[PDB]
């Protein structure tokens, strides 16, 4: 307990516990999954209400005409990162008139959120995103956590109760690539339901979707939106 | 007991622990090798794959700070890429000021130095990662450093850095380096990483290979899809 | 232990064991050797090379940060009750 | 840098890193400052470890300006960074106002100094006694600076290792009719009562300050010193 | 420059730097705000007075303007410096808006201080809570309280200092319209409450009265006495 | 100064 | 480790460890007993006990893997009624820094789960539950994050 | 102490965040309703003596004509959070000649919480989170809207949400009451009789403060005359 | 960084700000310091502590400081913190309490942020009507007719609050009190005029005249005061 | 203490005394009149390591050539306990390998996973004071 | 041997006047396990040092711990080899600007002088720890002749007959000094084979011409050259044949 208490302090096994502590506020988010294929970069977010008289808050934020990320974990933080990345997308056009690519824009966000994790008095940003984007490369799914390493990933998930989404996504990965739109969002609600427990289901009101394609812009779907995709899908066993 | 919660603080015995526990994150990371023959620089590098999820290419250990210099990392990725960063802006510095590519040494005694800034305050932590950098050049020759978290570069023919650093290094020390060139280099590295990978500990690795040397022109390129494919059936047949 | 396992079952109850129960250090001097062996002697009645029998220990104590790591440990304190002050 | 102070105030209200720094240099080497009529000395125990080292090539008496040098007691690279921060602060003190600083000026800004490190943040107060001679007014003068900033004006005084004994020895051995070689035999004597083993002419360090400046004697005139005492 | 935060959080919720500055104001001596209907009337505790002090230099009431004073209880050095930022802030408000400060806003601006050295990188909060009192330019007397915790309150009569919880305990049962209805019963009233905590009497009791349209005047020893003489002579009568 | 420090 | 001190210290313990130090390598070569000895604080012990004639081999326990989580849930769940359902490789990844006394309590929680609610089988969410409860970690309302 | 400010708990918590948070629970009770007709803001006083003045107890205040903000714990941290409000709205109107979204005012505060720090930090920089809790109610395009704040710069909108010492209490009750097709008027009654069952004093129309934002009409602070005239009912 | 901290501008659970009350405990075990004020000027007694008989005698005070032409101040606790604050004094210098004030804020100000150590050190400031103050670490200072800092300054105040005849004297009889005060304070039974250092500010022709008696002075005063003493013994 | 150097004289007696821990001894004992000598048995050094290395590699069987300088460039800091475990974890790799005989690699891995080991080992340098 | 709270991990005194992270410092020195030693003749100064090169795969032309500070002055550095290099590096800045700033070579003295005095900051300032490095500095002066400064962590500094660092500094002090006792000022090739013989008799290892890095600095020449294989082994045949 006093190799813990900073950012700047190893631990004798190699270990900075700062880090890991930030790390598990990603665990304590809710859950999102981001996945993508041959021509499209979806995220499904499981927003969390307070209590029934608030609303759900929102996961999924805008970025970029080609960029849109999830949230998990300290809100604030999030906002912070999302405005950073927003105006690294900005000055992206303002000087070269061309979107930012995603790989390109997820590895000075890794560089900003190593810098408080190597300072004295700094804390980790306490908060993961997935990074859905497209670009000349194609469509591009992102992990960026606390401890500033992001991960390239065909299908990622990230919160409370995620490694259920991750066990499907592992499952199904295979037909992720050549499978349309609306299959590849139904895979992903489908992967965002093994994380809900068993009396809980997918709704209107606590179902987020982001969208990304070739010649789609990053659009959000949400309570209203989110029906034509939800009811595609079948009960669950 | 106190002596190790900070760099800036000596042990009784004159060894500053943060450094050795920021070694120790490196001796806890998979083994990436480099060797340095006749013609060029290999690097070679056992990325694992923590889940089937990422893509063909995350985390890539095998970095460009130039156009004629590699960088293979082993540690805290993190703390490798801003190494990394650093080695490039380096060498964006050295061109833009002295109008040639920076010679590895200079390049090494550089970042080298960088790092070990981060080994005396405790306002910082020191690095947790130790990289190789390879390069080539007509009039320099193949050159091969290695940086540690403390700051300590030295060169190399060939190096290894991982928690199979010993077993890579002893595979390392039975070939005849300095005589071979390249094309059979990568075929030994790409054997060497998979005589130290465990398969029945942590599995499922990908074999990154890069090299620099006369045949690339002293340009660090990855080593083509079909050559590390041959590489790669020839480190499989090699373990029987 | 020996008294606790001549009864076919058996509860012990370790009131502030942060008294005995205190991580392992080494401070150049003698520093809390002889309490630090009296807890290595309770985790090896709790789950050392023989049984440990049909008793079933508890401990309270208000400084669990103070514990050391392998008394800590599920097979020697395999419940962590938290006593968070009430709502 | 630290910007809390790392000196403070005991429950008892002693400035503990102070007296700590007081007792480094107490275990310095024997320092003597003698004020003659007409003229100071410093002496100092210039020892070294093994014949290896150069004695001439670092000097413990150090001048400041052409009629002011310091000795010190306590730590050697303490005592160089305020030989450095006195000369600056003698070299502004004669760009402002063309003429050199008076010893008690400049014993003022050093202690000053010493005082500012006492107070500082992420700093220790220096580890050094200064023993600070000069000539003004047809007057010579002999100051000591302590660790914590404070000065005092001195007819004799030693510090360092066996510093009581040394004063006890100058209280029973000085008046004011001294004489400079009168003074500079006197403080040969308290030094060699407070040395171990021989004294010869390099392993001490002697300097003067009168109406022509401040010099440190070279090891020929410290030799017929010696030889003056046996 | 020193960035530490010293005041933070604790566990439970408290600002523990805030309560001790709180605590130093309890220590402080026993200072009466009343606000009567054309009068403000500060009377403050001397604790102890040689006979060697200089009293004119240690003086817990000072105006901030023509038109406001205020009365401290707590650490003097911090006070002084509070009350100095106040004084130029009054000086700069009526530089700006070509009036006088009101009361409010004197005291809304010591509170904002006071909040700010609750809340910023190596500051301790000052140890010292004020009873502001004045006259707006309507001619409304107005009495505020603020503590180091930077939360000002209107009060009809308060108190503050190591008697403030029994002065005002004393305050909330006689300070009636009748007890106000002239200058003369409201300085009565300030005196009984200090008198409920003072020990000795009238000669450890500063009172300073500010009627409309007026400055700020200090009550002589002899008056202060002669007002206690009047409480004790109206004292026998009620018995 | 500089002759000072040198000598 | 011995220690030298002026006042006070722990010279009989240190006498019993010089004993077994000259029993293991000492005067008499003792080459037919076979010696194991385990720690968890190998930084604790006297240099002249790590020696390479009293513990030749030195051997490194570390935390299990992924893939040795796994092995050790199933392990201990052998005598368990536990339903075909249950993915020991996601609850491995569902355990990261646990040791394997953790993973045995994470099957042996799962049991009190499952006769909690009364189920005479084990089913993967009973494993997922149990996790949280070794996991050991403090009550928390982060219900505001994300 | 040894902890610094920016330190997390191995549970993911931000410790000063969560010591921030718990500070509100000491602060009065207020209660926020939005409706179709408006938003209804209420407050406890807590009125700790006679001699106290009412009226200097503000604890809802006018962030602009159509904004209003009610606070609870320590309403000194609140002032700060006030006046960005009040300074970072008519921002947007002189920049884009109209009223700030409360949404958009209320994300402009939350970007405030978190923004503390020990080391590399501006000489301005705070060096603790707020300890206050801010309720924003307003009417924009979206209609009446409330929205809630929380130290960890966590904002959301609610559709009735309780803060302070009864936020249990008061928030069970109002999942009780609250339906989304109600009036106004019911809202305030709902809001004050949920006030009155959790107040240590006895309601009056002096120890409570009641503001409505409706649409069309401006931010408004009720009077002694209007608190009597919903307080004589219950 | 948090660790070395000793976080001396913090305040104590009983409100208490622990920095300052060891720099008065310091500052209780330096010199005695005597200030008293008389209808036709004031003075300053300080107990001379460097009393070494190899100590140099150059300064024309000791532990009394000229801080402009009116003003002149004398100091008790750290003499290296004194000789800043003495410093800072002649270069802010001017009314009196104008000087203490200015002085007193810079003080208060090292106790409240900088993290820093306060400064140690109580003066007595004596100038020109005639006016006499005190100020503490805490930036805390106030006006007196007579008062006393340092070592038996409660013994010494004490005599004073018995013996100070407010109001009625000149200068001889303030002197007559700081020499009889001061063999009280002191342990040396006679008090001899090496150990002591006493400084008169008067308003001579239109000018303020800060004069350090000299030792021959002092010996006179010393001499009446023990006459005066022998006179009252023959009482009994 | 008595018996060493006391009263009575000790004639035609020797004793020899070891210990890893010098520094702990009572200053009596060290004292020259009853430990006369101080025999520092240090570490080996590069020509010592090599003797070593020949005297426990000796009964190994062994085909191929044995580079012991290598082996000896690699023992830094090692001791003679360290070199005969040098050799055992050689004749071990040979046992795992189901081999007859050592090779030079084997030695290889020995001197290596001895220095690995030898990464534990917490200060030895103590002398007599 | 007493502390007094944090005594022992930064900068300050003990209560017995003791700067412990300084000494700490001074033992970081034998962490490398290297022994230097330097000798000053009547026309020559000689640095040398043994490398260790435990493996075949490590480039043996990167060990070296001769550092070419300035054209006439060299170096060899002892401790950990990082600090060692921000010594090397710092000492080249200061002797280019000294160069730049006065016109002429930076003298030996002076050099060390204010790498001394960069080092003492560390043992003021508590941010930082001290350098555990240790930089023998030799150089030709035009008056004075050869030059020798050892230059230590806490910043002290002194010239040398001949000096030693490292694990083995005592031994071949002592060796020096029974050495320079005789009272010989050596040519130059018996400063090399004193230097030699030196680090050979205290280490006990025979030397070849592969195990150890001889800097020369002359009269005739005032330059610092490292000394090739081929020249180390002339002199340790001549020293083998005595």
């Amino acid at each position: 307990n006093q190799y813990d208490n900073d950012v700047t302090v190893w631990s004798p096994q190699g270990r900075i516990h700062q880090i890991e502590y930030a790390m598990e506020a990603v665990k304590q988010g809710s859950a999102t999954v981001g996945l993508k294929s041959k021509t499209h970069a979806v995220l499904v977010a499981l927003k969390r209400a307070q209590s029934e008289l608030a609303a759900h808050q929102k996961k999924i934020l805008h970025v970029d005409n080609h960029i849109g990320i999830s949230i998990a974990g300290l809100t604030a933080d999030a906002r912070l990162l999302c405005n950073f990345m927003r105006q690294e997308c900005l000055d992206s056009r303002f000087v070269f008139d061309r979107p930012l690519p995603v790989s390109r824009l997820v590895s000075l966000i890794g560089s900003k959120t190593q810098i408080p994790t190597q300072r004295y008095g700094r804390r980790p940003y306490g908060v993961g995103l997935l990074i859905a984007g497209y670009d000349d490369m194609g469509p591009h799914i992102f992990q960026t956590c606390p401890s500033a390493n992001y991960f390239d990933c065909r299908a990622m998930s990230i919160g409370a109760r995620s490694q259920s989404a991750r066990t499907y996504l592992e499952r199904h990965m295979s037909e992720f690539m050549e499978c349309n739109l609306n299959e590849l969002v139904k895979h992903g609600l489908r992967a965002l339901r093994e994380t809900l427990p068993a009396e809980q289901d997918l709704t209107t009101k606590n179902v987020s979707i982001g969208i990304v394609g070739k010649d789609l812009e990053f659009t959000i779907y949400d309570d209203d939106d989110v029906s034509p995709f939800l009811e595609g899908l079948e009960e669950r066993p | 007991t106190g002596y190790d919660l900070s760099a800036s603080t000596f042990s009784p015995d004159g060894r500053v622990f943060q450094v050795e526990y920021a070694m120790k994150a490196v001796e806890n990371s998979s083994t990436a090798i480099g060797i340095r023959c006749k013609d060029g620089v290999v690097f070679g590098v056992e990325k694992l794959v923590l889940s089937k999820l990422y893509e063909e290419g995350s985390n890539k250990r095998l970095f460009n700070v130039d156009r004629h210099v590699g960088m293979a990392v082993a540690g805290l990725l993190a703390d490798a890429r801003s190494l990394a960063d650093i080695a490039r802006e380096e060498a964006s510095n050295f061109r833009s000021n002295f109008g040639y590519n920076i010679p590895l040494k200079h390049l090494a005694d550089r970042v080298a130095m960088y790092v070990h800034a981060y080994t005396l305050y405790s306002a910082v932590r020191p690095f947790g990662c130790s990289f190789m950098l390879g390069s080539y050049s007509v009039n320099d020759g193949a050159q091969l450093y290695m940086i540690d978290p403390s700051g300590v570069s030295y060169g190399y023919w060939g190096c290894a850095i991982g928690k199979a650093r010993q077993a890579a290094k002893t595979e390392i020390e039975k070939l005849q380096m300095k005589e071979m060139t390249c094309r059979d280099i990568v075929k030994e590295v790409a054997k060497i990483i998979y005589i130290v990978h465990d398969e029945v500990k942590d599995k499922a690795f990908e074999l990154e290979l890069s090299w620099v040397g006369e045949l690339t022109n002293g340009r660090h390129e990855i080593v083509p899809k079909d050559i590390r494919e041959e590489a790669e059936k020839y480190a499989k047949e090699s373990l029987k | 232990f020996e008294m606790a396992r001549t009864k076919k079952a058996c509860l012990i109850f370790f009131d502030e064991i942060d008294a005995i129960g205190g991580a392992r250090f080494d401070d150049g001097a003698g520093g809390d050797n002889e309490v630090q062996r009296t807890m290595l002697e309770l985790i090896n009645q709790l789950d050392g090379f023989d049984p440990r029998g049909n008793i079933k220990v508890l401990m309270a104590t208000n400084r669990p940060d103070t514990l050391d790591p392998a008394l800590m440990r599920p097979g020697r304190l395999d419940r962590k009750i938290e006593f968070s002050l009430p709502d | 840098g630290y910007s809390f102070s790392l000196t403070t105030f005991s429950p008892s209200g002693k400035l503990v890193q102070i007296e700590y720094a007081l007792a480094a240099v107490a275990g310095g080497a024997p320092s003597v400052g003698i004020k003659a009529a007409n003229g100071v000395v410093l002496a100092t125990e210039k020892k070294q470890k093994s014949i290896l080292y150069d004695e001439r090539s670092v000097h413990k008496v150090e001048p400041i300006t052409k009629h002011i040098g310091l000795v010190y007691s306590g730590m050697g690279p303490d005592y160089r960074v305020l030989v450095h921060r006195a000369r600056k602060l003698a070299q502004q003190y004669y760009l402002v106002y063309q003429e050199p600083i008076p010893t008690a000026q400049l014993v003022q800004r050093v202690a000053s100094v010493m005082q500012e490190y006492t107070q500082s943040g992420g700093v220790r107060p220096f580890g050094v006694s200064l023993l600070i001679c000069g000539w003004n007014e047809g007057r010579p003068y002999l100051f000591q600076s302590d660790p914590s900033g404070a000065y005092f004006a001195w007819k004799a005084t030693a510090m360092g290792k066996n510093y009581v004994n040394g004063k006890t020895f100058l209280e029973k051995r000085y008046n004011e009719d001294l004489e400079l070689e009168d003074a500079i035999h006197t403080a040969i004597l308290t030094l060699k009562e407070s040395f171990e083993g021989q004294m010869t002419e390099d392993n001490i360090e002697v300097g003067i300050c009168n109406e022509a400046g401040f010099r440190r004697l070279t090891p020929t005139e410290v030799k017929d010193y010696l030889a003056a005492i046996a | 420059s020193y960035d530490r935060a010293i005041t933070v959080f604790s566990p439970d919720g408290h600002l523990f730097q805030v309560e001790y500055a709180q605590e130093a104001v309890k220590k402080g001596s026993t200072a009466v705000g009343v606000r009567g209907r054309d009068i403000v009337v500060l009377g403050v505790e001397k604790k102890s007075v040689a006979k060697l002090q200089d009293e004119r230099t240690v003086r817990k009431i000072c105006a901030l303007d023509d038109n406001v004073c205020m009365a401290f209880a707590g650490l003097t050095a911090d006070a002084r410096i509070v009350i100095n930022r106040a004084r130029v802030e009054c000086q700069s408000h009526r530089l700006t808006v070509e009036d006088p400060v009101t009361v409010e806003y004197i005291t809304r601006y010591i509170a904002s201080l006071k909040q700010r050295y609750t809340q910023s990188n190596g500051r301790r909060p000052f140890g010292i809570s004020a009873l502001i009192v004045g006259f707006d330019f309507d001619g409304t007397p107005r009495l505020y309280q603020t503590d180091p915790s930077g939360t000002y309150h209107a009060w009809k009569a308060n108190a503050i200092g190591r008697g403030a919880k029994s002065v005002r305990e004393f305050l909330e049962k006689n300070y009636t319209d009748e007890a106000i209805e002239t200058d003369d019963l409201t300085i009565k009233l300030v005196i009984k409450a200090l008198l409920e905590v003072v020990q000795s009497g009238g000669k450890n009791i500063e009172l300073a009265v500010m009627r409309r349209d007026q400055s700020l005047k200090i009550l002589n020893p002899e008056e202060i006495e002669k007002y206690v003489a009047e409480i004790e002579k109206e004292k026998e009568e009620n018995e | 100064l500089h002759s000072l420090s040198t000598g | 480790k011995r220690f030298d001190s002026e006042k006070a210290g722990d010279r009989e313990v240190q006498r019993t460890m010089l004993e077994l130090l000259n029993q293991l390598d000492g005067f008499q070569p003792n080459t037919q007993v076979k010696v194991i000895a385990a720690t968890n604080r190998v930084d604790i012990l006297d240099p002249a006990l790590l020696r390479s004639g009293r513990l030749d081999r030195k051997i490194e326990f570390p935390m299990p893997n992924e893939e040795a989580r796994a092995r050790i849930m199933q392990i201990h769940s052998r005598k368990m009624n536990v339903s075909p359902d249950v993915n020991y490789e996601e609850l491995a990844r569902c355990t990261d820094d646990f040791n394997g006394a953790q993973c045995k309590a994470v099957c042996v929680e799962a049991g009190m789960i499952a006769l909690r609610r009364g189920a005479t089988e084990l089913t993967h969410e009973d494993y997922m539950e149990g996790i949280l409860e070794v996991q050991a970690k403090k009550k928390a309302n982060l219900q505001y994050y994300a | 102490y040894d902890r610094g400010v920016n330190t997390f708990s191995p549970e993911g918590r931000l410790f000063q965040v969560e010591y921030a948070i718990e500070a509100i629970k000491l602060g009065s009770t207020a209660i926020g309703i939005q409706t179709s007709e408006g938003v209804c803001l209420a407050v406890e006083k807590r009125i700790t003596s006679p001699l106290m003045e009412p009226s200097s107890i503000e604890k809802i205040v006018e962030i602009d004509a159509h904004i209003g903000c009610a606070m609870s714990g320590l309403i000194a941290d609140a002032k700060t959070l006030i006046d960005k409000a009040r300074v970072e709205t008519q921002n947007h109107w002189f920049t884009y000649n109209e009223t700030m979204t409360v949404e958009s005012v209320t994300q402009a505060v939350s970007n405030l919480a978190l923004q503390f720090g020990e080391e590399d930090a501006d000489p301005g920089a705070m060096s603790r989170p707020f300890g206050v809790a801010l309720l924003f109610g307003g009417v924009d395009e979206k209609g009446p809207q409330l929205f809630h704040m929380d130290p960890s710069g966590t904002f959301v909108q609610c559709d009735a949400r309780a803060i302070g010492s009864a936020s249990e209490g008061a928030q069970s009750s109002l999942q009780e009451v609250y339906h989304k097709s109600m009036t106004l008027k019911e809202a305030i009654k709902s809001s004050l009789i949920i006030l009155k069952q959790v107040m240590e004093e006895k309601l009056n129309a002096t120890n409570i403060e009641l503001a409505t934002v409706q649409p069309g009409q401006n931010f408004h602070m009720f009077t002694k005359e209007e608190l009597e005239e919903v307080i004589k009912d219950i | 960084s948090r660790r070395y901290d000793s976080r001396t501008t913090i305040f104590s659970p009983e409100g208490r700000l622990y920095q300052v009350e060891y720099a008065m405990e310091a500052i209780g075990h330096a010199g005695t310091c005597l200030g008293i004020l008389a209808n036709d000027g004031v003075l300053l007694a300080a107990e001379r502590r460097n009393i070494h008989k190899l100590l140099d005698e150059v300064f024309f005070s000791e532990k009394i400081y000229k801080l402009n032409e009116d003003m002149a101040c004398s100091v008790a606790g750290i003499t290296s913190d004194a000789n800043v604050l003495t410093n800072e004094l002649r270069l802010i210098a001017i009314p009196c309490e104008q000087l203490v004030t200015a002085l007193c804020d810079i003080k208060q100000a090292y106790t409240q942020f900088g993290g820093k150590r306060p400064f140690g050190v109580s003066l007595l400031y004596i100038g020109w009507g005639f006016q006499l103050y005190q100020s503490d670490p805490s930036g805390n200072y106030g006006g007196w007719k007579a008062t006393c800092i340092g070592n038996n300054s409660a013994a010494a105040v004490s005599m004073l609050k018995q013996d100070y005849k407010e109001g009625e004297m000149t200068l001889k009889s303030a002197l007559a009190l700081a020499i009889k005060v001061l063999n009280k304070t002191m342990d040396v039974s006679k008090l001899s005029a090496e150990k002591v250092e006493i400084a008169t500010l008067t308003r001579e022709n239109g000018k303020t005249v800060i004069r350090v008696l000299k030792q021959k002075e002092v010996e006179q005063l010393i001499k009446k005061h023990e006459e005066e003493e022998a006179k009252a013994e023959r009482e009994k | 203490l008595n018996q060493m150097d006391g009263f009575d004289t000790l004639h035609r007696v020797k004793m020899i005394m070891a210990t890893n821990r010098p520094d702990t001894l009572d200053p009596a004992l060290l004292r020259p009149g009853r430990l006369d000598r101080k025999i520092h048995i240090d570490l080996p050094n590069e020509q010592a390591r090599l003797d070593i290395l020949k005297i426990h590699a000796g009964p190994i069987t062994k085909h191929g050539e044995i580079d012991y300088e290598a082996i000896v460039k690699l023992s830094d800091g090692f001791n003679g306990a360290d070199l005969r475990n040098v050799c055992t974890e050689a004749g071990m790799f040979a046992i795992r390998a189901d081999h007859d005989f050592v090779v030079q690699e084997d030695f290889m891995k020995a001197v290596r996973k001895v220095a690995d080991s030898k990464k534990l080992e917490s200060k030895l340098d103590y002398k007599p004071v | 041997g007493s502390s007094a709270g944090f005594d022992r991990h930064i900068t300050i005194f003990s209560p017995e006047g003791r700067l412990y992270q300084v000494e700490y410092a001074f033992k970081a020195i034998n962490q490398g396990g290297l022994t230097s030693v330097a000798v000053r003749g009547k026309d020559c100064a000689v640095i040398v040092t043994q490398k260790k090169v435990p493996d075949k795969l490590l480039d043996s032309s990167t060990v070296t711990h001769l550092f070419k500070i300035t054209e006439n002055i060299g170096c060899v550095m002892t401790g950990m080899t990082a600090d060692s290099r921000s010594q090397v590096q710092r000492a080249r800045y200061e002797a280019a600007n000294w160069k730049y700033k006065y016109g002429y070579e930076i003298p030996v003295d002076m050099l060390c002088k204010r790498i001394a005095d960069i080092s003492q900051v560390y043992t003021q300032n508590a941010e930082m720890r001290p350098l555990g490095c240790c930089m023998i500095l030799i150089g030709i002066d035009e008056e004075q002749g050869p030059q020798v400064y050892k230059c230590d962590p806490a910043g002290y500094y002194c010239g040398f007959k001949a000096t030693a660092a490292g694990v083995k500094q005592t031994e071949s002090t002592s060796f020096l000094e029974k050495k320079v006792k005789k009272k010989f000022d050596w040519t130059f090739e018996q400063t090399v084979e004193t230097a030699i013989t030196c680090l050979s008799t205290v280490l006990s290892i025979d030397f070849k011409p592969s195990e150890i890095e001889v800097g020369v600095v002359t009269v005739e020449n005032p330059k610092f050259r490292i000394l090739t294989e081929a020249e180390i082994d002339a002199h340790l045949v001549a020293l083998a044949e005595r």
